[PDB]
């Protein structure tokens, strides 16, 4: 199924997804199309924070949802 | 109804009004420090400072005692300030935002489809109670908001955690300094100013928050400057 | 060596630390004397913002530099 993920820009990613995917599965997309390291991404749906160890299933994420990427602000 | 709070970070907010549609020949920028030293170095002019500060038990003493003498006196509010109520849990910080841009919105430029644009035009003629209960059920900045809320370098709260720190903002109109706290009923007056020294008549009624609470570092002070 | 950490409302936090020493370490010293956490800080030199991989060598702090602690609070 098809998802879509938001960034700040309000660019669109565009995913291919299974809802047994894991979170931390789409990260690992995100990075291999957008070269972001999973570390700093952050997906929010509904307004909610993801966990990576959780499934879209989960989070009765359906297909051709949006997701918004938010990337965690490094600390210093 | 519960937001969730945001961190005081220039980029945050900065981010936050880029999506408002607002054009940033205003940026938000850090305070370091209150001595003239520190603040010659923020960039000028400044049209607004926000203030995150502690809800301590001696805040709220000398927030209960502030509010009858004003009932009783009554001060000094033109009716060109933009004022709104808070009615939202944890809705500071875009209020905050809100009372920054509106009572400056001539400094202000806006852009196509504007969000904040069309809110400030709606709600110009509103009772502040009217525009609390505007904010409530303006979709678009509510969503804002929220995704706006888990930016930064600190990850978002629980939207059950209690918060004990809140926003407002000061600002000058008509000749005077207002602190604009949507938790009270008005405006409050803090004497004369201009814009010329906005910053450090602002960062003055910083400092009596500070020394009414002198165990608390608890305190962010961000300048809205020119870009 | 002795280093100096200003605070917005004027405090000065004195810390003991060594060339060797990482952001993040200091942050854990300022953590130790002041109980704030160190995602919630943001160190400042030279109105220069630190990055938490990094040491005090790396952006040439000697004894007694004074560095500014800006709280990047949340406030609802």
């Amino acid at each position: 199924m098809q998802i879509f993920v938001k960034t700040l820009t309000g660019k669109t990613i565009t995913l291919e997804v299974e809802p047994s995917d894991t979170i931390e599965n789409v990260k690992a997309k995100i990075q291999d199309k957008e070269g972001i390291p999973p570390d700093q991404q952050r997906l929010i749906f509904a307004g909610k924070q993801l966990e990576d160890g959780r499934t879209l299933s989960d989070y009765n994420i359906q297909k051709e949802s949006t997701l918004h990427l938010v990337l965690r602000l490094r600390g210093g | 109804q519960r937001w969730l709070p945001l961190e005081a970070n220039p980029e945050v907010t900065n981010q936050f009004l880029k999506q408002l549609g607002l054009h940033p020949n205003w940026q938000f920028v850090d305070v370091y420090g209150m001595d003239p030293e520190l603040l010659s170095m923020v960039p000028r002019p400044v049209c607004a400072v926000l203030l995150l500060f502690p809800i301590t038990e001696k805040y709220e003493v000398f927030r209960t005692e502030e509010e009858e003498k004003i009932k009783s006196q009554g001060q000094d509010v033109t009716s060109s300030v933009y004022f709104m109520k808070q009615t939202i849990s944890n809705a500071c910080g875009t209020i905050g935002l809100i009372h920054a841009i509106a009572n400056n919105k001539d400094k202000m430029h806006f852009e196509s489809g504007s969000t904040l644009k069309k809110f400030l035009e709606e709600s110009v003629s509103m009772s502040p109670e009217e525009r609390a209960r505007y904010l409530e059920n303006y979709d678009a900045i509510r969503v804002t908001h929220e995704t706006s809320a888990h930016e930064g370098q600190t990850e978002a709260p629980s939207i059950d955690e209690k918060v004990d720190l809140h926003f407002i903002a000061l600002v000058h109109v008509d000749g005077h300094l207002y602190e604009l706290d949507g938790r009270k009923p008005f405006p409050i007056n803090h004497g004369e100013t201009s814009d010329e020294t906005l910053l450090e008549d602002a960062i003055e009624v910083c400092k009596k928050f500070m020394e009414r609470d002198p165990d608390e570092l608890r305190f962010n002070a961000i300048a809205l400057s020119a870009a």
